[PDB]
């Protein structure tokens, strides 16, 4: 059904959120910590709630007027 | 090494002073200095005026009342304030000034006692002049 | 000829704002997108708009180099 | 006559600014020493203080340094109490995570070691801005707005403005997230000063030939990979399927958001060693509201993943059927699983 | 004097007068208010119940709003602190509005197409008049919710201005009127439950 593309997305940027928890910098550690990791996730969520809902569409455009060519 | 409290609070400590008298006034100056002590009020149902330190803030804020009056006097008769740009050698680096010593404050109190009195007079002077300028120039309006 | 300052940037801003989106716009006129032409309203002949709308990025050029440097003076 | 007490105002007006700081000072130091207690038997003033625990090593510097600069010999005049107070709450904030703490703490100052609320709301609340900012030249003016305010710094905390430059100025870096998080989102959409952008292969399909004022209908050759399709820019029902669309978003962003703030009350009862709360607040309203509400978000990404028209089935409705799960307990008209 | 009592009595005598006369003929039964009621087209009633639902409630939202809204910013000039406390008293009235928002959403969903054969059939008639009283129930109940709220937030208001330990014993009683609109919002959602779509 290619919700799996999800998956591997998903898969994807949770690893790399995980490789940032243990390489983010010591200055302003839980600001960098947090503030990345947070938004990596919402980033994605609404990408991943974009691709979901046009994967199988129950309506179709019409556009009347449309010149054929 | 300092917490960063960020996603938390900072911890706290509850420090108790014991400062003798001959250097308190001197070292409430080094206390303030250094911007990170909130003191709370141990003298709780205490009346405002049976409090110790009254007489210092009544000179005090008498100085603060006559700088007030001083400056509504220059609104008037449009003269700009200096606003002493070097607001640095109390800020900044060193954290530390020496404060002015006691016969500095009672040369800016009797100063501007001196001063007060001096500028109401002057002030007077030159207003019975101008009710008698107004009457004077409407007369000459109706002749 | 009182101040002329404070007016002198809200036209250099506008026309620099002008000048790329009018020449953006022309651009997507000349080469048939099928958004801007692509139904039986608004334009049908393709590049014959394109023309003006080159013409009136032009015209916010010269009205850019000229408030630019009315600006500059100051 | 009107000209000695002119002169006289010349001479006050230079060198006044400077006695009124001296004055206020002297002034604050003694409403400092007004709420302290006064010893009689010995000449020894008591005053308590808050600070914070990386301090107390500047205290005893500076202080050493007092103590150098005037000789006395005085016995240890600093000692650290144990108490039942509340202690202040004082969160650090370096010019980044400022304004979002100036935005959180005019709701209300928060509880000694409660979890802070301004380090989510760093980029929850421009991302919620952006959802409703959905365009990307919009959100390119603000980010444009926003580096005219960012790329001088210096220049401007130095100056007097008044209520709205102010309100401009101390949220910069708002103004900078907000923008590019609505680059983001108006990319998503598909919106550019309210045009699509045509930037991939669309996976809608219009027929090979119609006469010029024919409804037809586009045939489904595939899915589009970031965004939503260009195909749907003119189309006389593009609000069908985007309000839809939108909606479901909302729903799912806002339960995402209120179920990931509810574990911050797990994080704080774990923290003050309250075991009864867990017990008794966090695992009741999680199951209230987890079985209610997230089993329809659940239930929204299943009726996502599904092809209806290929296995035949009736594509049931959400909201109708959220409505007789409570208002008519059983009874099923569509079945989804 | 008096023009809009003048108006009501001549309306209740002209009233009087015509059904005494279609008595008068021996017609009485011309005056058929059933019949009026079948050969009325339903998507008339179905968007009267619609459009006078979201009416209402943004209606009775905004009465709420200003009510507790002018008292709130009288109240904070000597406490300001009242307002970001307060703020919730303001919830309370905007929510209205949405519960009239989640109702047209629901009924917008059944305004589909019947053909001109079996246009007055039970079902379609049921449903107008399912939707039309549906919607206005709603509307009302909104209506005096958002009244009723907004008067305890601005009561609400002036009492914790007075001191800060009294908001938590007056939010009670804006949790006992707000749950009004909500009865509204479940007896509108379940007096068009068995309702159809138009075909």
């Amino acid at each position: 059904s290619s919700f799996y593309t999800v998956v591997g997305v998903f898969i994807v940027v949770s690893a790399m959120s995980v490789l940032f928890w243990i390489m983010a910098p010591k200055n302003n550690q839980a600001v960098w910590r947090s503030t990345v990791i947070l938004t990596l996730a919402m980033m994605f969520l609404m990408w991943a709630i974009t691709f979901l809902c046009q994967l199988h569409p129950l309506v179709a455009p019409r556009r009347s007027d449309l010149r054929p060519e | 090494e300092k917490e960063e409290a960020i996603f938390r609070s900072a911890e706290m400590a509850l420090v108790q002073f014991y400062i003798p008298q001959e250097i308190s006034r001197d070292s409430a100056y080094t206390l303030g200095q250094l911007g990170l002590v909130q003191f709370r009020d141990l003298n709780s149902k205490v009346r405002a005026f049976q409090r110790t330190f009254v007489n210092e803030i009544r000179r005090l804020d008498n100085v603060e009342r006559q700088y007030r009056y001083f400056y509504s006097l220059l609104k008037k008769h449009d003269i700009k304030l200096y606003e002493g740009d070097t607001d640095k050698y109390l800020d900044g680096s060193g954290e530390l000034y020496v404060p002015p010593s006691g016969s500095v404050i009672d040369d800016y109190v009797r100063n501007a006692s001196y001063l007060e009195e001096r500028l109401i007079q002057m002030e007077d002077a030159t207003d019975q002049i101008e009710v008698q300028k107004n009457d004077l120039e409407q007369y000459r309006f109706i002749l | 000829p009182v101040v002329s300052t404070g007016k002198a940037w809200c036209c250099t801003v506008l026309s620099a704002f002008g000048v790329v989106i009018l020449s953006v716009i022309a651009h997507l006129f000349n080469t048939n997108h099928e958004s801007f032409v692509g139904s039986i309203n608004d334009p049908e002949d393709g590049p014959a708009v394109a023309h003006t709308v080159y013409l009136a990025a032009l015209v916010y050029l010269v009205f850019f180099v000229f408030c630019g440097f009315q600006v500059y003076l100051a | 006559t009107s000209t000695t007490l002119e002169s006289e105002l010349y001479a006050i007006a230079k060198e006044l600014d400077s006695w009124f700081q001296d004055v206020t000072r002297e002034k604050a130091i003694f409403e400092i020493l007004n709420k302290s207690n006064y010893d009689t038997n010995r000449k020894i003033l008591i005053a308590e203080g808050w600070i914070p625990r990386d301090e107390l090593a500047t205290l005893q510097a500076r202080l050493g340094e007092m103590i150098a600069r005037l000789g006395i010999d005085v016995p240890s005049i600093i000692q650290v109490l144990d108490t039942n107070h509340t202690p202040p709450t004082f969160h650090r904030t370096n010019k980044f995570t400022a304004g979002f703490q100036s935005i959180c703490d005019c709701y209300g100052i928060a509880q000694y070691r409660e979890i802070n609320a301004g380090l989510p709301t760093i980029v929850t609340f421009p991302f919620m801005f952006a959802i409703m900012f959905g365009d990307m030249g919009h959100g390119f003016l603000m980010t444009l707005a926003a580096l005219s305010l960012v790329l001088n710094e210096k220049k401007i905390n130095k100056m007097k403005r008044g209520e709205i430059f102010d309100m401009a100025f101390t949220g910069r870096y708002i103004i900078l997230l907000m923008g590019v998080f609505s680059m983001y989102t108006g990319f998503l959409y598909n919106d550019i000063f309210s045009k699509t952008m045509t930037i991939f292969k669309s996976g809608w399909k219009w027929p090979d030939h119609w006469k010029k004022g024919e409804s037809i209908t586009a045939t489904s050759v595939g899915t589009y990979p970031i965004g939503l399709d260009w195909a749907w820019h003119g189309t006389e029902n593009a609000l069908l399927f985007s309000n839809s669309y939108k909606m479901k978003l909302s729903i799912l962003m806002g339960f995402i958001h209120m179920t990931y703030s509810y574990f911050f009350s797990l994080a704080n009862h774990l923290y003050f060693n309250s075991m009864i709360d867990i017990i008794g607040n966090f695992i009741p309203g999680l199951l209230f509201m987890q079985g209610i509400f997230g089993y329809l978000s659940v239930c929204i990404v299943y009726k996502w993943a599904v092809d209806w028209v290929k296995d035949g089935k009736p594509a049931p409705g959400l909201l109708n059927m959220l409505i007789n799960m409570f208002l008519s307990p059983g009874t099923i008209d569509d079945e989804l699983y | 004097f008096s023009f809009s009592h003048f108006l009501y009595y001549l309306v209740l005598i002209v009233v009087i007068v015509y059904g005494l006369y279609k008595l008068f003929t021996g017609h009485g039964s011309d005056i058929n208010f059933g019949k009026f009621l079948l050969r009325t087209s339903p998507y008339m009633w179905a968007n009267l119940g619609i459009a006078l639902c979201v009416g209402l409630s943004v209606v009775g939202a905004a009465w709420g709003i200003f009510i507790t809204g002018s008292s709130m910013i009288g109240a904070g000039v000597r406490a300001p602190r009242i307002t970001t406390k307060n703020l919730i008293s303001i919830i309370f009235c905007e929510v209205v509005a949405i519960y009239g928002l989640i109702i047209a959403i629901v009924f917008s969903s059944k305004l589909t197409v019947a053909t001109a054969e079996n246009m007055y059939s039970k079902s379609n008639l049921y449903t107008g008049y399912s939707l039309f009283w549906a919607g206005i129930t709603v509307g009302a109940s909104n209506l005096i919710c958002g009244i009723a709220v907004g008067i305890t937030g601005a009561t609400a208001a002036i009492s914790d201005a007075a001191d800060s330990a009294l908001f938590v014993k007056i939010l009670v009683i804006e949790i006992f009127g707000s749950i009004l609109g909500l009865l509204g919002l479940i007896v509108g959602l379940l007096m068009a439950g068995k309702a159809s779509e138009f075909q």
